[PDB]
């Protein structure tokens, strides 16, 4: 139940706001809905019914069809369309992860411990952090547009 | 509405009524010493000042907004003394609000953070309790957060016009840069090699700072004092009403009491 | 709320609190004046006095002696003219505008009259 | 920034395939609950009417 | 009436609850500035 | 409930409400209407008490309702001006103190010898421009054990009940409370003290005090809290949650208008979710040192969405 | 002062005395405000808050609706802490400090604790 972490999952578009006070809204209409509503069939009270009813065996039938089955506003499982629509968002945002953030990791552990260190070795080595520090800097600047 | 209940009312009254009459002389012996303050005032502002009217010192354009200046005092019980402060630098800054406000004083800091708190720059409390003097303008003109590098300056303040009313007046104040480029500057024989042009500016944000300040408390105490005069003939007409209902329901008292013990009696 | 709905009686609480603050806050304003109150209490007084005014509509019957025709506001009318003076909307017009009118369109008109 | 949007969208797509069922099981309990009790009150105010 | 010895305080109408008011204002903030100054010099 | 010098409407109206609420099957509704005579209306108090301390005699409790005393000392001093007797102050009988004072203190709890069993009272007084220091307003103060004042201010505005906390107070203290209403509550009746002589400072002009800032904020959202609507009694386990976040500055935060919204939306979550928390309040009726950790915690992460 | 000593004489005089002038000062107060009080009459009305705060006790009786415990001040306490806070050895503490407390001793310990 991830309430501080569910507002701000999104990136820096704002886009997603509008989806993402649709989707809160539903599920709490919903669980209010089953709790304020009796979670059991119906009383029924077929002994105080049919004696006192004016016509013969009157209340004695409609109780027996009330109590076998009846229709419903329901649906089955056929339509999955957010079950389908979860494995394409995962192949294309989460699975973007794995080599855009994997390679940023990589990149800025070993600019990091070459720039930090004797003369000519080291030059050597800072020359490769430098490419990669300018490279960093303009996917600094595309990631913001 | 009973014997408790009216006593208490009109005992109430009858001290507010004393005391409102006896701040109102206490406001006219106070307006006596205020005159010749600000008699002494407008003769200085006459004198020191002659300088700009001869060579006729006027602003232009803007240069990063402006400056303004409330001037007015921390307490209350003035009638419209604050009221009429805050209307007349609220129609000034419809044309300009990126102008910052420099408040000295609690009520018209407190009226001007309820429509333009972001404008705000300034606030000074602590000067409408005493008499003002060339100690507190001097030390006020010093410390305004870079007062020179503004185009516009001006110091709202109430003028008392007569001896009963008043109304808001508005002085502006030119910096060291509109000071020499007026028309006739060079007609007087001034030393360009010392302070001349930053000089006439500084001295004369101090003297009309002063000649503001004790226009501004001449004009609330002459308007406490007509405050006062109304609260105690507003007070008078009521106990006068509180004592006719008080007369009634006493001689009301005396006959429901006298009807119960005849009543008792008899049966 | 369950008979009139949720709707007139918020307007109904309204227009009661702003009433009861000004009647209480009568010594000071009779004895000192209306210049000692606040910022919060100046904006209460003079929506309060509005108020008063509009709910006094002329009567059929009695357009003798005042000389007015007759106002029958209904009940889905009074209650949209008291919530939009209380939220800020008619603050500008005067309190004579309000005096023995009917809803939201007598005031409007009388407002509009009186200042040509 | 980048790592924490792999696991936020990993669980807002799995969020959205539960929130779709769960609607879907609170409208088919709701109808069932007020089917249910249009019956049981129309059957006590014919019986009380009678009585 | 006589005996005019606090009743505006023993009315407890408009002037009675603002005196009571701003007696209890000046009371708090008096003691927001004692409790300061005895806690940075307490030794 | 004992309706006497009611209307034959306003009986009618009262006891159709309960039975639809399942609420008319275990209380004793005494008919005593002002169209009947005036040896009815002023027995009507001595009839009712006698069939409520029945309940109290055997181990049971009784809860009497003398709607209202003002009605019923107006019955009584018709029948004894009509006998040929002589009246006392405000045309009444001579023991008008004594008729309301021997009623009222047969409603006691008794001890464990005696079953164990209690009668609670509860007598309406209807004031005339709440005006208290009357001759029936007086004697009825003065003989039970605390008052519930109403006054007529707060109740146009829309604070439903208007009960005063620097008037209405109660002779049995906290002992007559909860141990979980105690705790999350314990100040309470400070808190209203303190906040009534904030909210008049506000229409003087002075808007400094920073530290008066979260008493003033506070108090506002207490109030409006613990205003509920007509036929919504709340539990002890539902008033236990509302209390704590109100006092400890949770609801600080939170909006003024938004204060009705949030007292439903807590006791929903707290019913499907962590429901060990409500169900532990209402059988122990206290809270220890994990049932304080675990309601501050829960409180916390509620507020924001 | 023949019965009680000429000490404990003087020291109901002064605190009545200061209780009295503090109902006229008050008057002026909620009219004018604290702009009109001198220096006199700033101290007098800091010293008739504390002194009136001071003589309320908590009892014992009294402990379920109080909550603190209670204290019991003897005759010889009393009168000397009532005759150093009018000197002026007790005014740079609290009024809170004196609220609900026994003698000298209970009003020297509530100020500290009350800074912590």
């Amino acid at each position: 139940l991830d309430w501080t972490k569910i507002v701000s999952k999104l990136g820096l578009s704002g886009q997603t706001a509008a989806a993402l006070t649709s989707f809160k809204k539903r599920n709490d209409e919903a669980k209010r809905i089953l709790f304020e509503l009796k979670q059991q069939p119906s009383n029924v009270d077929f002994a105080f019914y049919k004696s006192t009813l004016k016509n013969t065996a009157i209340v004695d039938k409609i109780q027996s069809d009330v109590s076998k089955f009846t229709p419903s506003k329901a649906n089955l499982s056929k339509q999955l369309n957010l079950i389908e629509s979860f494995e394409a968002k995962a192949l294309e945002n989460a699975k973007e992860t794995e080599s855009v953030v994997l390679a940023e990791l990589t990149d800025l552990e070993k600019t990091l411990e070459n720039i930090e260190s004797x003369x000519x070795x080291x030059x050597x080595x800072x020359x490769x952090x430098x490419x990669x520090x300018x490279x960093x800097x303009x996917x600094x600047x595309x990631x913001x547009x | 509405a009973t014997l408790r209940e009216i006593e208490t009312r009109l005992k109430s009254i009858k001290n507010i009524e004393k005391i409102t009459n006896t701040m109102k002389v206490v406001a006219s012996t106070r307006m006596g010493r205020a005159q010749r303050a600000m008699a002494s005032s407008r003769a200085f502002r006459e004198g020191d000042s002659d300088f700009f009217a001869t060579a006729e010192t006027s602003t232009p354009e803007t240069a990063e907004k402006t400056l303004i200046i409330a001037v007015s005092s921390d307490k209350g019980l003035c009638g419209s003394i604050h009221s009429q402060i805050a209307k007349a630098t609220r129609a000034k800054l419809q044309e300009t609000p990126n102008a910052d406000v420099v408040t000295i004083g609690d009520k018209i800091k407190a009226q001007m953070l309820r429509t333009h708190s972001s404008n705000v720059v300034l606030s000074f409390n602590g000067v409408g309790k005493e008499a003002p003097t060339f100690w507190e303008a001097s030390l006020i003109a010093d410390e305004i957060r870079k007062l020179g590098d503004y185009d516009k300056i001006e110091v709202m303040y109430n003028k008392f016009v007569s001896g009963v009313a008043f109304e808001p007046s508005v002085f502006p104040s030119f910096s060291p840069i509109s000071i020499e480029e007026s028309p006739k500057l060079s007609e007087f024989e001034l030393e360009e090699d010392q302070a001349i042009p930053t000089s006439l500016s500084q001295i004369s944000l101090t003297n009309a700072i002063l000649n503001a300040m004790a226009e501004g408390y001449a004009s609330e105490i002459s308007a406490r004092r007509n405050a006062m005069d109304n609260a105690s003939k507003n007070a008078g007409e009521m106990i006068n009403k509180y004592s006719i209902l008080y007369n009634r329901t006493r001689q009301a008292v005396i006959t429901n009491e006298l009807v119960d013990i005849i009543t008792g009696a008899s049966s | 709320v369950s008979v009139v709905g949720q709707e007139h009686y918020d307007v109904a609480t309204g227009v009661q609190q702003t009433l009861q603050a000004y009647k209480s806050l009568q010594d000071i304003i009779a004895i000192l004046g209306m210049d000692e109150l606040s910022e919060q209490d100046k904006l209460t007084v003079e929506r309060a006095r509005k108020i008063q005014r509009f709910l006094s509509q002329p009567f059929a019957v009695a357009e003798v002696f005042t000389g007015i025709e007759g106002k029958l506001v209904r009940l889905k009318d009074t209650i949209a003219s008291f919530k939009a003076v209380l939220e800020g909307k008619y603050d500008h017009l005067p309190e004579n505008a309000f005096y023995m009118v009917g809803g939201i369109e007598d005031v409007v008109a009388k407002a509009e009259k009186i200042a040509a | 920034d980048q790592v924490s949007n792999l696991k936020d969208v990993v669980s807002t797509t799995k969020a959205l395939f539960e929130m779709s069922k769960e609607t879907a099981a609170l409208e088919a309990e709701a109808f069932e609950l007020k089917q249910k009790v249009a019956v049981a009150s129309e059957a006590k105010s014919v019986l009380d009417s009678w009585v | 009436v006589r005996s005019s010895a606090g009743a505006v305080r023993d009315a407890g109408g408009a002037f009675g609850k603002r005196e009571q008011a701003e007696e209890e204002r000046y009371f708090r903030a008096r003691a927001k500035e004692q409790l300061a100054a005895l806690k940075k010099h307490h030794e | 409930y004992v309706a006497v010098g009611q209307k034959r409407s306003t009986v009618a109206q009262l006891v159709q409400t309960l039975e639809q609420n399942d609420a008319m099957k275990y209380s004793i509704v005494v008919a005593a209407t002002a169209s009947e005579a005036a040896p009815l209306q002023y027995l009507a108090p001595f009839t009712a008490c006698a069939i409520a301390e029945w309940f109290r005699d055997n181990g049971k409790h009784a809860l009497i309702v003398y709607d209202d005393l003002s009605k019923q000392a107006v019955a009584y001093r018709q029948l004894s001006l009509l006998l040929r007797r002589p009246p006392g102050r405000e045309a009444y009988p001579g023991d008008v103190f004594y008729l309301h004072s021997r009623l009222l203190e047969r409603a006691a709890k008794m001890s464990d010898a005696n079953g164990g069993g209690s009668l609670t009272a509860l007598p309406v007084i209807e004031t005339q421009g709440g005006d208290v220091s009357a001759y029936i307003p007086t004697n009825v103060i003065s003989i039970t054990d605390g008052q519930i004042f109403l006054e007529a201010e707060l109740f146009y505005k829309g604070i439903r009940p208007a009960i005063n906390v620097g008037l209405s107070v109660s002779r049995v203290g906290s002992a007559a409370q909860v141990k979980a209403m105690k705790q999350v509550a314990g100040s309470l009746k400070l808190f209203l003290a303190q906040y009534r002589e904030v909210a008049a400072f506000a229409q003087f002009g002075s808007d400094l005090d920073a530290s008066t800032k979260q008493t003033l904020s506070r108090g506002e959202r207490l109030t409006q809290l613990l205003k509920q609507k007509q036929y919504s009694p709340q539990a002890s386990e539902e008033q236990v949650p509302v209390i704590y976040a109100g006092v400890n500055g949770f609801l600080d935060n939170i909006p003024i208008e938004r204060i009705p919204e949030f007292e439903e939306q807590f006791i929903a979550y707290l019913k499907a979710n962590e429901g060990d928390i409500l169900e532990a309040i209402r059988t122990k009726g206290e809270l220890s040192s994990e049932l304080l950790d675990k309601l501050k915690s829960a409180t916390e992460t509620f507020v924001a969405t």
